[PDB]
């Protein structure tokens, strides 16, 4: 199996990543007013 | 070990952003069997392909990235390597950030950006050989200037871990 | 390894890096021990689905640790999956086989018996194999029966030699016997 | 390629061409290469029973050659004649020689 | 895994339509044929829509590179390895030939 | 101690979880490399009967005939090794040729 084959999974985990870091910077904004 | 801490990540921070800018900069992310202008050994990087033996040794041509959304949109990434230039900045910034941080103790947020620039720097990375890789595919081996890519993520990754932990450290003296 | 391009595993050691680090860092600066040594043995965990004793709390570190389990649960049953195709195409010939093939190259002596056959040959299976030999290159033909020998024992199985079956009975019962005669006679003469 | 700078008999190229002009000086005689108007080879309609293409064009009288790659046929040869065969051949088969969110 | 060659293969099929060009020795051959197979072939050709034939060689080639390996067109060997080398050369012969003649 | 560690490690091989986890670096790495050993161990399980419960899922041998390691012969000097000789068909036309050559 070639990356080319599974690409998408890993596009959603680094956009998970990307959402995850983004919600923590919103709570801790909104945790720190 | 305040001091080596971040000795260790101003040293980081500038060989993260060297080593993955002479990736950029360079021509040797692939070892294809191409041509340069009868087909050549050649070595491509992400802008330019070269020759590397025969007598059009050394001319090198600028890539040709295009010859439908779902590979038009992956080419187009592929084509200005935007992934792959936007971890170059972000590494450009977090060492800004980490040299800013010396330069003014007032705020301790400065130390934490720096490591939040880091970790974003190395995430962007990824997406850029993972692109580079798949649009590649659409007998090889890869260059140093990939490897040189691949070693800036690690540093970068590392970096990003310790600038953090100078942040919390000096957070948790202060409270405690 | 095979099961996944080498590409795949080193993208499956970064990624394993990028969740630790992301999972460490949103995991410390949040309101509600996850150091980086934790982030590092609970990612390794959940690649090998062996869980640990340790789960995210807040909402930020779930999210790395749900979309972290999506990629190890496709990964792991990629790996299954092709390794069984892997397997079971492995498990699933003669003149006619060796025609059809074009992987084995095959080849007959120069100025012989049999490549007179081949050549004045009207049958269809001989007449294909007549117009690849006469055609490839380098040339399939041989100078002596040795050369033949030689030249299916260094090809290492990618050169059929086609020789007389008394020769080739000789051949396959002679030291290191590393040559096989498949399938029967195409035809029938003698000297 | 560029036929418009050459014109008359010499306004063509390719195999059958050569071996027309080589024909020609064998047997001797000067000919004129005309271009089939129907564009066929040839075949007879079971209905009219009408030869088109190049093998009504020798049967007809309209034509004393044909020096295309025109194949040897039973029903061909019960109605023109044909020399030994210049090429061989066979009917053959051509062929014309993953996505993101595959998994 | 089921991801994991011959006259058959077309024949069996009914996924990939093969025609042959109109007026032709070709078409000839199997409309008169009397081979299982081939008469196999002929009845699917006879009745297959939208027409399988075409006019000539050059629009069986063209059919065959725009077809995206749909279509598989029937023809003489000398033309198919001819094609076959010339760029940009996307087509392929396969298995053998179906039947020996000469032009 | 002694016993806590057998039963980790045969709960770390059946992919069933565990009371404990191991804390210190020596410590996990032992269990790193244990849990590695046991995912392409119990993959290669799974991958392996997979294939043999396909493999085997998956006139015949008489169709193209044996084709296969299944010899087939008739008596000599009988009627039916008379009718394979004389034969025609071409099933039959193979068999003969593959049963007078076959030693």
């Amino acid at each position: 199996l070639s990356l080319s084959n599974v690409a998408g999974v890993f596009y959603i985990l680094i956009g998970g990543l990307g959402l995850a870091m983004l919600v923590a910077l919103i709570e801790f904004c909104y945790k720190s007013r | 070990d305040r001091g080596i801490q971040m000795l260790i990540t101003t040293v980081g921070a500038f060989a993260a952003f060297s080593l993955m800018t002479i990736a950029v900069g360079t021509d040797y992310w692939l070892y294809s069997r191409g041509v340069c202008r009868e087909e050549v050994m050649t070595h491509s990087g992400l802008w330019r392909t070269c020759c590397l033996e025969g007598a059009f040794r050394g001319v090198c041509k600028k890539i040709d990235h295009f010859p439908d959304t779902a590979e038009y949109l992956l080419r187009a990434v592929r084509a200005s390597s935007v992934f792959p230039i936007l971890s170059v900045t972000l590494l450009f910034f977090g060492g800004l950030c980490v040299a800013a941080s010396e330069f003014h103790r007032s705020r301790h947020s400065v130390i934490l950006s720096a490591g939040i620039f880091f970790v974003s720097a190395g995430l962007s990375n990824i997406i850029g050989i993972i692109v580079y890789i798949s649009a590649n595919a659409g007998s090889y081996s890869y260059g140093w200037s990939f490897y040189f890519g691949a070693f800036s993520f690690i540093i970068a990754e590392i970096v990003g871990v310790v600038a953090v932990h100078i942040y919390i450290e000096k957070h948790q003296q202060l409270r405690a | 390894l095979d099961p996944l391009a080498y590409e795949i595993w080193m993208c499956i050691v970064f990624a394993y890096i990028g969740v630790s680090v992301v999972l460490f860092l949103v995991s410390r600066f949040s309101p509600y021990e996850f150091g980086i040594f934790n982030s590092l043995w609970f990612s390794l965990g959940a690649f090998m689905q062996q869980g640990c004793d340790i789960s995210p709390r807040s909402l930020s570190g779930r999210i790395v640790g749900g979309v972290w389990w999506f990629f190890t649960l496709i990964i792991i049953s990629s790996y299954t999956a092709n390794l069984a195709a892997f397997l079971t195409v492995e498990r699933m010939e003669s003149a006619e086989d060796l025609a059809k093939q074009t992987e084995i190259a095959y080849g007959t002596l120069e100025a012989g018996s049999t490549k007179e056959f081949f050549r004045r040959s009207k049958i269809a299976v001989f007449e294909k194999m007549w117009t690849y030999m006469k055609s490839a290159e380098p040339s399939v033909f041989v100078r002596t029966t040795e050369e033949g020998m030689i030249r299916v024992r260094k090809s290492k199985g990618k050169y059929a030699y086609l020789l007389e079956s008394t020769m080739n009975e000789y051949i396959e019962q002679r030291k290191p016997c590393d040559t096989m005669k498949v399938g029967g006679n195409l035809d029938s003469k003698g000297y | 390629k560029n036929a418009n700078q050459f014109e008359g008999n010499d306004r063509y190229e390719g195999y059958c061409v050569e071996l027309a002009a080589e024909i020609a000086k064998h047997v001797g005689y000067s000919y004129r290469l005309e271009i089939v108007s129907d564009g066929k080879y040839g075949a007879r309609d079971p209905d009219t029973k009408a030869w088109n293409g190049m093998v009504g064009e020798l049967v007809y009288g309209r034509a004393d050659v044909a020096v295309a790659p025109l194949t040897i046929t039973l029903v061909r040869e019960e109605v023109i004649d044909f020399s030994k065969p210049f090429m061989s051949l066979g009917i053959s088969i051509m062929i014309k020689k993953p996505g993101v969110f595959s998994f």
